[PDB]
């Protein structure tokens, strides 16, 4: 796919949870793994969550210990977004993105994304 | 686990002389890396596809060298997108932290 | 390649093979010393890469699938393929190594089909999103480019052993003269005298 749906942004206070999502239609999932990464304005970007292709096993980041719970599907292919007791870490901008056919990577073009505010 | 070292943080200076990009990681690789270019206000896009090769859409401007534990680049020419900043991204070690860029200061 | 006869000035003079290039030693001053062992290989590799198939340099075929020894003598022959390796509909059967543990040895051959573990996790059986199979194919198609058209790469190597030569030149041989006082050379003797 040449193009991809843009997501949308939240303004939820500290202690609560966000729901937002960033799904195509027409779209083979098998090929083109998802990937999400944080825009951070500052210290820079980090990887949060990959799913896989065909369904299957997931991974959690070095700093998340299921902390962004990660619920996602294989029969709507469902992209999403979930997670609890929200922080001041998550000013930043999230991006829904996908890397290359191949499970390795070999290239990824990035969406526009949507920034999050964090304010208590 | 993965550190990636990106820069002495000198290298803001005038962009004569062309200068290039000093991203440091002495560890294991498989010299699978790729480069992304950023403008404050812009979602940033990829560079390099494999290693040290330029992907559709891109002219020859950039082109990388280096491979196991050090990367770099040569610039060719003096543009109006030179005044931006650029990003160091390794693909393997799937817990996959990523570099910081640097910043440029015209004189 | 053993007890041989072997001509090596035809491949110089065959005009259409492309890289009639290598190190150690000459072709032409080759056929004057005996040799007793000859060893080949054969691959195929595609376009722009035949570059780094020499010690001492990187790459990925170089440091992963084959490699030469500091002391290699011997010489590399490669040529294209066009018609027999490139059709239409793609070939499969034409893979390269992507993954090993260390850096390699010269001359030894790995048929390790077992899937290359990258972190700490182990990989037992199906794919772990991390322990890759470390074989991938070639995309074979009438319409590639230079870089991507595969070339079938042909290298040989030479050494001496305490065995018996094999192969000299074989230096081939002049005409009979009868009844003149020559210079009558042979299989072991020199001299000069008149032949009847």
């Amino acid at each position: 796919e040449v193009q991809l749906l843009e997501s949308g942004g939240g303004l939820v206070q500290p202690g609560g949870s966000l729901r937002l999502s960033c799904v195509a239609s027409g779209f083979t999932f098998s090929s083109y793994v998802m990937s999400w990464v944080r825009q951070a304005p500052g210290k820079g970007l980090e990887w949060v969550a990959a799913i896989s292709g065909s369904g299957g096993n997931t991974y959690y980041a070095d700093s998340v210990k299921g902390r962004f719970t990660i619920s996602r599907d294989n029969s709507k292919n469902t992209l999403y977004l979930q997670m609890n007791s929200l922080r001041a870490e998550d000013t930043a901008v999230y991006y829904c993105a996908k890397e290359g056919t191949y499970y390795y990577g070999s290239g990824s073009f990035w969406g526009q994304g949507t920034l999050v505010t964090v304010s208590s | 686990e993965i550190v990636l070292t990106q820069s002495p943080a000198t290298l803001s200076l005038s962009p004569g002389e062309r200068a290039t990009l000093s991203c440091r990681a002495s560890q294991s690789f498989h010299n699978y890396l790729a480069w992304y270019q950023q403008k404050p206000g812009r979602a940033p896009r990829l560079l390099i596809f494999d290693a040290s090769n330029r992907a559709t859409g891109i002219p020859a401007r950039f082109s990388g060298s280096g491979s196991g534990t050090d990367f770099t680049l040569t610039i060719s020419s003096l543009e109006p997108e030179d005044f931006a900043v650029y990003y160091c991204q390794q693909r393997f070690n799937w817990p996959l932290t990523f570099g910081g860029g640097t910043k440029v200061e015209i004189k | 390649i053993s007890n041989c006869v072997a001509d090596y000035s035809v491949l110089y003079n065959s005009a259409s093979f492309s890289t009639f290039k290598c190190y150690g030693v000459s072709p032409t001053k080759l056929n004057d010393l005996c040799f007793t062992n000859v060893y080949a290989d054969s691959f195929v590799i595609r376009g722009d890469e035949v570059r780094q198939i020499a010690p001492g340099q990187t790459g990925k075929i170089a440091d992963y699938n084959y490699k030469l020894p500091d002391d290699f003598t011997g010489c590399v022959i490669a040529w294209n393929s066009n018609n027999l390796d490139s059709k239409v509909g793609g070939n499969y059967n034409y893979l390269y190594r992507l993954f090993r543990k260390s850096n390699l040895k010269p001359f030894e051959r790995d048929i390790s089909t077992e899937i290359y573990q990258a972190g700490s996790t182990p990989c037992n059986g199906v794919e772990g999103f991390n322990c890759y199979f470390p074989l991938q194919s070639y995309g074979f198609q009438p319409t590639n480019g230079v870089g991507y058209q595969p070339y079938r790469v042909v290298v040989l190597s030479f050494e001496l052993l305490h065995a018996p030569a094999t192969v000299c030149g074989p230096k081939k041989s002049t005409n009979l003269v009868k009844n003149k006082c020559v210079n009558f050379n042979f299989n072991g003797l020199t001299g000069t005298g008149v032949l009847t």
